[PDB]
């Protein structure tokens, strides 16, 4: 037989997040994920851990047992996570600014983000709520306060793409996440809008959507496949940015993960089901072409790191 | 002294003042003394922008005078005038830099002097998002304090950041204008050279937000001209230095407005004596648009109030239908014939109603003017009217053109709804949704029985007839640009729709004019332009540019397409189509199936099996999906002979299309009643029966060349 | 019908059509020019439908002047050479050019009647004006009788500025004229107060008094005079110098 050696004319761009020796690079691959036989994968996929500013009341009991003594303080929580598990990056989700739930002024969340970012050396990803109107002001304040650390701002959706673009990349030299929803054409549109604003492909990453396994997962898989094939096979310049997928945002809120053993006695250990859901979702999206994943349970982080190490090496 | 000589004289005076103050700095501080601006990373921004050099000591400040000298070439050509304006800007910066060298704090409050980099980053985000519509650079002196206060507070109330130079700072204080960075009223200084402090804001905006390295002067000037919405209002007598500084503002693309008689340059240097119109003149000159945040109406306006039908019990007023005559029209007119935010009502209002549900004619006339507005965009906006009225609770609008059908509830009458609020809502939504192509909007509500009919006859019906004529007479030959749509790629990844005047979007809702309007109004959207280049086969419908665009958009899945043929490199289908055309070789023709037709066809497969075989963005020769309007097209199966191949069709589809199908067949080569020769499910649904009927009916498809 | 029936007598073996065609834009009547100028009029200032924007660009010095290039070909001059060289020199010197007749057709063949020509040949002021108004640097105003339009245009400008037509920085050029119509045109253009350059010497060199009248004394009568110059580059230089002289007289 003849070895299959189809070549690609495209290459995913590289985006650097963080400062110092902990700074991580995303992108650079010229082939499909883990296709070390086809060519070179520019950077290894990065795994990050998720923390909240407020106490995680809705998380499962094992996770609240893991962070029983640090979950009150975001700074202590971030320092504990960094000292114990040493992730590639930390995602600080500002859920206290969610208008539907408890509502907070952008100044308080910006102060919390600054306190967290001035206590850790690992790259920090600041994620807002789902509200675009709140997100614009929140990210303006956060980027003003957390200046000089090259943080990543998530969910710069089209409705506020200018504001998060202006307060982020342009003003305070941060990175941004252009977010679309299970569509390759919408990802192209948001990338083109960011490029026309004056923001290069080296200044933002993409979020083509994320879902838990079993809940619209095939749409995410197909979108990842399509954007990867277009960026590499077609040399589509507007899709050549790295992709970040927040897995624990959706995979940890499903019935299979969040049902206690007393709620479903036949299913078994709640912690095992949570870790299994996280690992399955992250593994699938990593295989489909994501560059960074955000995980909640440290066991999931360890399993995914070993998975990446086994596949790449 | 002409304009060029005035600017050259001003630049020389600016150079003379720069040399004198630099000499003082050398004599008092020495050439080793540090030169800097408070809290900036760009050194002296204008010199850094123009040359890329950072100036740190007094000796280099003295060496920066050569930049001013090299920028003053006294030749009466436009480029030299702009360079001389930049010479004044560099000289003004050197003067301001020497001020900080000579005196530790050269500006006393209210003047702020230099604007630090953190402030620029603070106001940079509102500049990008449009929260700051523009920068009003006001310098000089107004005839009185109240005139200055009125203009300044007019800019402030519109969200613009206004900067003040000269005696207008004192006049505004006498006029009690609240000055502050959060109040967007920044006094820079009483000297003309203080205007450089807002110039460096635009310069550093290019450096910080545009990412342009120092020394790339042309890129920086291009950036400030396109990205920074700044303009100059020069009040009071203007010296040569002021005019030369204005040439610097013009060099950055900022138009200069003044109340003085000057050698006007269109779009760049304008005289406006009327202080009551200076703000509006400047906004037009700088293309600044202010977003009306709220619609000044008492009744609630929201999208959630669409489709809430109010019954006879709730209803107060009723327009159109069989009760009376009502019409709506959106027409493009020259800017002189439209007046911005002019809402007028002709005739009685709904307040004169007897409180019983009453009938009265309603004529709605919306004149829109703009630079990018054309006649083909008139229907599109008009359709949105249907939604704009429906988002108001208490009123409902259905119908189009002279078939307008509107109901207004009694609760709207209680809350305070009148006919002027129709115009207010229409104007607000026209300027919001269609701000790209609509600059000025005038709404007129007519209630008189005579005036409504007179305006409908004069304006409405001629435009309806011309729109119908344009829709009828457009063919692929006249145009030189088709349009590609990829909206249905969310479920058909390889599907690309090519829309021509004769080939509609196969969903049935996207036309050539609709695609053009979408491309104009929504760039980077579903609809993009496809030039008609590299024609290969006009009978078949092959263009090299069309193949290139299809290959690009489909991400390489489909490489070559044919617009007019069903068997050779056909177009793909997504799944929104209502009709499917399939080939029947025994009849030497093609059969047609519709979505509502659930029974079988001569071909065998039903619509569902045909839909599964045809849709999904796969090129399947011999089958295609399309709408009801493409059937009677001149280009329908032009590559295989024409629509004479149509041999079978459901009776409902045939009855719907018969008129235009007969017209096109009469033009083709056939007797007008071509519908009767086409078989249907009533006569026969079977191979041999259909073939027998066709051959006994003299169908033209049996006399053509073999279809395959 | 006679022409169409003659197609049957075509000998296709004798046919040779060079594949050389050029896109051109024309139709610039005074009304069309005014309509184009309306774009650069601020609505809050006005007025509309006047030559005022053109008068403004001329007075401010963004445009140095306006020149009419008219006339025929003549075997005495390399065909179309003088037309093209004169037009390119004028537009390079920020002189807006209006063309009529065979000169206009030479400009059309060469490719000057294009919007793109503004960025390829025009100087900075004229390039800016062309971009702002969306016009070519060379405006085709029609046939030889349509030179009257040029007069009309100039007259309007003069009437807007309250001066005679001899006070404006305007000129006419006939680089390659041959016809008696061209002689009459140049004579009435000079008599109207517009200096005229002739690229072909008229048969007057034998009469010293006539040469002196046409090139020197005419300026005392009507404020304009003939210039005889067979070198197009020198003609462009002389036109620019004369326009600058009239600008300095007018104070602009
Ligand atoms: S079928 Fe209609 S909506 Fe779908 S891609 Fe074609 S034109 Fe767009
Ligand atoms: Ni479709
Ligand atoms: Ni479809």
């Amino acid at each position: 037989f003849k070895k299959p050696t189809q070549k690609f004319s495209g290459k995913i761009g590289e985006v650097e997040i963080g400062t110092g020796e902990k700074a991580l690079k995303l992108g650079g691959e010229s082939v499909l994920p883990f296709y070390t036989f086809d060519g070179d994968t520019g950077n290894t996929p990065k795994v990050g851990m998720e923390i909240l500013d407020v106490y995680p009341e809705d998380w499962i009991d094992p996770l609240k047992d893991i962070y029983k003594d640090v979950a009150k303080d975001p700074v202590k929580w971030a320092q504990f996570v960094e000292e114990k598990y040493s992730p590639d990056f930390i995602c600080l989700r500002l859920i206290s600014a969610d208008p539907n739930g408890t509502d907070a002024a952008p100044e308080d969340c910006a102060k919390t983000a600054k306190a967290v970012v001035e206590a850790i050396k690992t790259p920090l990803v600041v994620a807002g709520t789902g509200n675009h109107e709140k997100d614009a002001k929140l990210f303006e304040k956060v980027a003003q306060e957390t200046e000089g650390h090259n943080i990543l701002l998530m969910s710069a959706v089209e409705d506020n793409y200018k504001s998060v673009g202006a307060a982020g990349v342009m003003a305070y030299n941060d990175k941004v996440v252009a977010e679309s929803s299970v569509d390759i054409n919408l990802a192209k549109q948001i990338n083109i809008l960011m490029n026309q604003l004056g923001i290069d492909n080296t200044k933002f990453v993409d979020n083509v959507g994320c879902a838990a396994g079993g809940y619209g997962y095939e749409y995410v898989i197909s979108t990842l496949d399509r954007v990867k094939l277009a960026a590499l096979g077609q040399d589509d310049k507007t899709l050549q940015v790295p992709i970040i997928s927040p897995v624990s945002f959706e995979a940890c809120k499903v019935k299979e993960a969040m049902d206690s053993e007393e709620d479903s006695p036949q299913w078994g250990s709640q912690e095992d089901r949570t870790v299994s859901m996280e690992v399955a979702t992250a593994s699938g999206v990593l295989a489909s072409g994501t560059d960074a994943v955000i995980l909640r349970h440290p066991k999931s982080v360890e399993v995914i790191r070993n998975f990446i190490k086994e596949l790449l090496g | 002294m002409n304009l060029f000589q005035t600017v050259f004289t001003g630049s020389k005076q600016a150079l003379a003042a720069a040399e004198g103050i630099v000499k003082q700095a050398v004599d008092e501080k020495g050439r080793d003394y540090k030169v800097a601006f408070p809290d900036t990373a760009y050194s002296l921004p204008v010199i850094f922008a123009a040359t890329g050099k950072k100036i740190t000591n007094v000796g280099e400040l003295e060496g920066a005078l050569d930049i001013v000298r090299s920028l003053i070439v006294e030749e009466e050509m436009l480029d030299k005038l702009l360079n001389s304006g930049l010479a004044t800007a560099v000289a003004a910066e050197i003067i301001e830099a020497a001020k900080y060298v000579l005196s530790d704090a050269p500006y006393a409050e209210p003047c702020v002097g230099f604007i630090s980099d953190p402030i620029i980053r603070s106001l940079g985000v509102p500049l990008v998002t449009g929260d700051i519509p523009g920068v009003a650079v006001i310098l000089g002196e107004c005839p009185d304090s109240e005139t200055a206060a009125k203009i300044i507070k007019d800019y402030q109330s519109k969200g613009l950041l206004t900067c003040l130079v000269g005696k207008v700072i004192d006049q505004a204080i006498e006029g009690k204008v609240k000055m502050g960075l959060d109040l967007r009223v920044i006094p820079l200084g009483y000297d003309v050279t203080s205007v450089i402090h807002v110039v460096t804001i635009a310069i550093r905006a290019a450096l910080i937000f545009g990412g342009i390295k120092g020394g790339q002067l042309n890129d920086i000037l291009k950036y400030t001209a396109e990205r920074v919405p700044a303009f100059v209002n020069a009040f009071g007598p203007l010296s040569e230095l002021v005019v030369s500084a204005g040439a610097g503002a013009i060099a950055l693309g900022f138009p200069v407005l003044t109340d003085q008689v000057v050698p006007e340059v269109p779009t760049l240097l304008l005289t406006q004596k009327d202080y009551d119109k200076m703000v509006k003149t400047s906004l037009e000159a700088r293309n600044i648009k202010i977003k009306i945040t709220e619609i000044p109406i008492p009744v609630s306006f929201a999208a959630a109030f669409e489709g809430e039908r109010i019954r006879k019990n709730d209803m107060l007023a009723e327009f159109g239908g069989n009760k009376t005559k009502a019409w709506e029209l959106v027409m493009c007119a020259d800017q002189g014939e439209v007046e911005d935010h002019k809402i007028e009502v002709i005739g009685p209002d709904i307040d004169t109603i007897d409180k019983a549900p009453g009938r009265m004619p309603l004529g709605m006339l919306i004149k829109v003017s703009g630079t990018n507005m054309q006649k083909d965009f008139e229907p599109v906006l008009e359709r949105r009217l249907h939604y704009f009225l429906n988002y108001i609770e208490g009123v409902m609008h259905v119908g189009q053109r002279n078939l307008t059908w509107v109901r207004i509830g009694k609760e709207a009458f209680e809350k305070g709804f009148r006919l002027k609020h129709f115009g207010e809502v229409i104007y607000a939504k026209m300027l919001d949704e269609f701000g790209s192509v609509v600059d000025k909007c005038e709404v007129t509500i007519i209630t008189d029985p005579g005036k409504a009919e007179e305006l409908e006859g004069k304006y409405a019906v001629p435009r309806y007839k011309e729109r119908d004529a344009r829709l009828e007479s457009l063919v692929d030959e006249k145009v030189d640009t088709f349009y590609s749509c990829n909206l249905c790629q969310s479920f058909a990844p390889a599907h690309v729709c090519i829309v021509t005047p004769e080939r509609l979007g196969l969903c049935g809702a996207v036309s050539w004019l609709d695609a053009k309007a979408t491309l104009e109004l929504n760039p980077t959207g579903p609809c993009q332009a496809v030039p008609k280049e590299g024609v290969v086969d006009e009978n078949l419908g092959i263009w090299e540019k069309v193949n290139e665009t299809v290959s690009k958009i489909s991400q390489g899945a489909v490489t070559s397409v044919t617009l007019y043929s069903i068997l050779q490199d056909p177009m793909t289908s997504c799944g929104c189509f209502e009709c499917i055309t399939g080939i029947m070789p025994e009849a030497n023709g093609v059969v047609m199936v519709n979505r509502e037709f659930g029974a079988t066809t001569p071909l065998g497969m039903t619509f569902g099996e045909l839909a599964s075989m045809t849709g999904g963005g796969v090129q399947t020769p011999g089958f295609m999906g399309h709408g009801r309007q493409f059937i009677a097209s001149k280009k329908f199966m032009k590559g295989e002979g024409g629509l004479g191949r149509i041999v079978w069709m459901p009776k409902e589809l045939k009855d719907f299309v018969a008129e235009k199908l007969n017209k096109t067949a009469k033009e083709l080569y056939n007797i007008d009643n071509f519908a009767d020769m086409i078989c249907d499910e009533t006569i026969a649904t079977e191979s041999e029966e259909v073939v027998k009927f066709l051959e006994e009916k003299g169908h033209p498809a049996l006399k053509m060349d073999p279809i395959m | 019908k006679e022409a169409i029936l003659n197609f049957k007598n075509r000998d296709q073996s004798k046919v040779m059509i060079p594949e050389l065609k050029c896109k051109a834009i024309l139709g610039y009547s005074v009304e069309e020019i005014i309509n184009k100028l309306d774009k650069v009029v601020n609505t809050q200032i006005g007025p509309m439908q006047t030559v005022k924007p053109l008068a403004d660009v001329l007075v401010s010095g963004v445009l140095r002047g306006a020149a009419a290039v008219v006339g025929c070909n003549n075997p005495k001059v390399v065909q179309d050479s003088a037309h093209i060289e004169t037009i390119k020199g004028l537009i390079k010197n920020d002189v807006i050019v209006v063309v009529t007749g065979c000169a206009a057709q030479a400009a059309a063949k060469y490719g000057l009647l294009q919007k793109e020509a503004a960025e390829k040949y025009a100087g900075p002021g004229l390039a800016t004006v062309c971009k702002l108004v969306d016009i070519p640097p060379v405006l085709h105003m029609g046939s030889c009788v349509d030179i009257s339009r040029i007069l009309d245009l100039v007259g309007r400008v003069a009437n807007l500025l309250g001066v005679d037509m001899s006070d404006l920085p305007v000129a006419g050029v006939a680089p390659e004229w041959m016809s008696e119509k061209a002689v009459a045109i140049g004579t009435y253009v000079v008599t109207s107060g517009i200096d005229t350059w002739l690229g072909v010497a008229p048969p007057v060199t034998g009469g010293p008094e006539v040469v002196d009248i046409l090139t020197n004394k005419m300026e005392d009568w009507v404020g304009a005079k003939f210039f005889i110059e067979t070198d197009p580059h020198k003609a462009v230089e002389q036109i620019v110098n004369r326009m600058n002289e009239k600008r300095k007289k007018l104070g602009i």
